[PDB]
């Protein structure tokens, strides 16, 4: 019914459905900042938003490469 | 074929453990049952205090029945799941159990008008749960699992015992220190005690009886009734009734 | 044929659980249910609270027919999927469950007028491989995966019951600490306690 | 230790009344439904 | 350090067979126990089990005559990790037995 | 007439019916990266895509394999 | 009605009931991990558990191989 | 049952021998959130801080060294 | 008394007697290995043991098929 | 008594070869624990980690190798 | 009694290269400590700091290569 | 003199094509320890033990390479 | 120990005798109180008839 999706799939999207909103926050706090570019309120903000979501995407690519290498290992030995 | 598992269990734990370490001159260290090297900043000690008591009580009785001719051999096959749902039941995470169920048998008319049957059953839990906090065998009874195979008959319409376990078992365990453990006014600071009480039963009866006349009220009628107590009628349609007349009757 | 499930749910749960730590001048350090200390002065303590009710019940009716010729063998067949959407609708998939239902007979006309037929049937709902929502189980009853082989004859247009099962079970526990568990006006603050029971019946 | 006996005569009370006891003085009890009954009556009465 | 212990645990399986027919009865068992400390995370376990196999004769002397086999109790378990499980639950050996007796 | 197929077409088709949409997902979200290379959530999903996709190619192969191998076992026999 | 199992089966159960916890440790480190991902303490662990189950199922999918690979050398054999 | 394997029992020992560093990080920045321009805040601050960041390091490389130990090992049962 | 046993199960049994413990040494080191499946003193010797099973075994059904060929093929001389 | 086959014998000459190495890295693994940070810790660990690193390596592809040269030649008796 | 492999010897050889550094720094810092305003201190300080700093890491980056030589010859026996 | 292989000649071709290397990179360390912050020492260390890494590894492939062409042709003697 | 006893008619006993003795060569003795305290024997085969 809804979209086909696998293990990987369901493994990724659990970090999505994770951080709830960071996904606007980072966009809203980067339009309130380049209204005002030189405003240290909005600066010490933006630094600490900007960092989790480097971090966030960062361990999502990760674990999804791990659990590609899990899987392929056993299925090497079917054959 | 009824089977009947009833289980009782009391739980008690109560006291406390003490360590600990001093340093002086910080050219004497002196430690108290520690299995490791210390900071000599001395003067440290930890007591562990533990107190829980606990009651259980756990039932539940399961009847299968199967219709067969004489001298033709049947098998009746049942699983089912059960589900639990815990706080912060938002979250995707169900506890479950299952239970299944088979019933293989050949029955034989004797001449004294009794029932002889040759007979497996196989009944239980799953070996393989994956509970990782007590929330579930809390909510959800453990069983064994039980083979059985062998040939028993009897009088036409009474009931016999094929088979059953019963288990009693008990446990005590006390800990202290030597000296302070017999101290007058405060020897309990220095003990620990525990206690285990456990007795269980399970037993397997089989209730042969002779089919000469079928079902009445109709399985239709009864149906019927059933469907509009639960409100799950819907034959009210004018819709449905176009196609419903031919199913419903001739 | 007919096919019937009944299925009615009684759950609770009420009381308390409580841990903590004590320091005196950092002196002696004591823990109450915990295995490290919070390094603190007789001071955050930690309550967990739990309360509450639940009834559930289902019921499902289902019936085949098929049309033979005597002394043909025939089979029916059907498999059938129900979706449930669930609340905060922004964005959660769609559960699903599967039910399924086989029969193959054999049809025998008696001499008396009766009718004789060789059966074997088999349906249920799959099994969900680990793991499902709270709610879809809440919206799709659960039903058994069975099996039944046998041979059965009947006076004309009359029925038979030619299985059944019924399970009945119920539990209790209480959790309690071992002196103030019994003090008349408190101790329920000190008792934590659980209720299950379960009721279910099906037939062909 | 083994103990063997020879068994003539079928339990007393049956099955039936000792398994209704347990389930009355447990109250897992669940005939008095009015639902259910339509379908146990078969199970039970026969 | 002063410990004591005492344990005490007692099964008893009853199987229905007839005369010449062999037969043939089977169980197992876990057992589970809260453990405490760890915020009461904690859950221990064991498996307990018993299998027996029977032949049974009827000797014109009122004796029977039984031909046995019978094995028994807990699973052996190089895993444990803690102290009051294996204060909580008994050990009990691993026996074998093949035997007559009447 | 209707095409033929054997046991292990058969075995074979299992898996693509089995991935309901997965063979067009995964040129949907290429033409879409394609459309647009420098966005993370759309590397975040192919990631997942791509991953999923040679799993199942690999798997089904294997598969087919192993069965044909039986079959030319159990022939050698007749002899 | 419970599963036949051969030999093979006795094997990689022998793992699977080695391992008596770690398959939902596993999955309860991820959640956790997943909701907060920028605390080192949750990380850390999380870094273990994936670690010890990589190598758990690499171990028991290598074991099985071995085994079949005696089993069908003997057989070959008997003609 | 708390299972934990061999590199659980590593990861284990440095939780241990740090005794109480991560406690003492918290409080440190506790207090200095207060009163920023201590500077005999700030200087307790900085050492802290130090010491937990080797201490992650080490932790973290350790275990990765040991799975490539085991990986290697295993690749050679076929 | 025992079993009646010919010259072939005479050669089959001699390896047996001479790898006096090896058959237990394989599942005791099994179940080592299992319940800690990441500890490389327990890895390097499982490696061992395991090898040392196979060369036995398959040394053993050569060597049985080998006398089984020479007699085979005198007693075609008897007519 | 028990028995030992080639492999095992070829195995052990490695163990018996390194004499303690297997109680030094574990020490000096404590040792470190005690204190993350101490250049001299730091400097012994990293020497005996990777001793152990390469002498479970040599070990298990030196037994690899007999492995296959005995299967080679079992084959030919066929 | 010790035992010590190629690794070992390539950074003992380090150690026994610098006669007393190790316990030069601790004392000069011991002096420093008691005057930190003192030039002489603070300038004989400044030089054994960074003979130390370059020491340690000369030691660490030679035994990082000939681990990975080692690592990349045992490689060609499988 | 002792019974010498092919791959023997092979890999001693090597040894003897770097007449001295195999000490030069032995007498350069032994300098470059008493002093560790001399800059024309360490520029000469870089260089000796480049080059014999590069030397050790050309080493072990070539020997790998032969080892498996005549392995190649042994199997068709069958 | 591996026996076999024949009786002399003279009241003389007969064995066909197999023995082996020693320690199994595992030499731990890397550490000074290892041989301090640990006897070494040697291993040792012997196989005869004596009367």
């Amino acid at each position: 019914a809804t979209p086909w999706s696998g293990y990987l799939d369901d493994v990724s999207a659990k970090f999505d459905t994770g951080v709830d909103n960071l996904q606007t926050q980072v966009t809203e706090a980067l339009d309130k900042l380049a209204a005002k570019p030189s405003d240290p309120a909005l600066l010490a903000a933006y630094q600490s938003k900007l960092s989790e979501y480097n971090l966030y995407r960062n361990a999502q690519s990760n674990t999804v490469k791990v659990f590609k290498d899990i899987d392929a290992a056993i299925i090497q030995n079917f054959r | 074929l009824w089977i009947v598992d009833l289980n009782k269990s009391d739980l008690e734990r109560l006291g406390t453990s003490w360590s600990g370490s001093i340093t002086i001159g910080d050219k004497l260290g002196v430690s108290l049952n520690q299995s490791s090297i210390s900071t000599l900043d001395g003067s440290r000690f930890i007591a562990a205090v533990n107190a829980l008591e606990e009651k259980k009580q756990a039932t539940v009785v399961s009847r299968p029945v199967l219709l067969t001719q004489e001298n033709v051999p049947a098998i009746f096959d049942n699983n089912r799941t059960f589900y639990t749902k815990l706080i912060g039941e938002r979250n995707v995470a169900l506890e479950h159990v299952t239970y299944g169920t088979m019933i293989r048998v050949l029955p034989r008319f004797s001449a004294d008008g009794q029932i002889e049957m040759s007979l497996d059953i196989e009944d239980g839990n799953d070996k393989t749960p994956q509970s990782d906090t007590t929330t579930s065998v809390d909510a959800l009874p453990e069983v064994g699992r039980t083979l059985i195979s062998t040939i028993a008959r009897v009088p036409h319409g009474k009931s016999l015992l094929v088979g059953g376990y019963t288990r009693d078992a008990n446990t005590d365990t006390v800990q202290s220190i030597p000296f302070l453990g017999k101290l007058p006014l405060i020897g309990s600071l220095f003990r620990y005690s525990s206690k285990n009480k456990s007795n269980v039963v399970r037993v397997f009866m089989i209730e042969p009886k002779e089919i000469v006349d079928p079902l009445t009220p109709d399985a239709s009628e009864s149906v019927n009734n059933i469907l509009k107590q639960s409100g799950a009628w819907s034959g009210d349609d004018k819709l449905q009734k176009w196609v419903r007349v031919y199913l419903d009757r001739g």
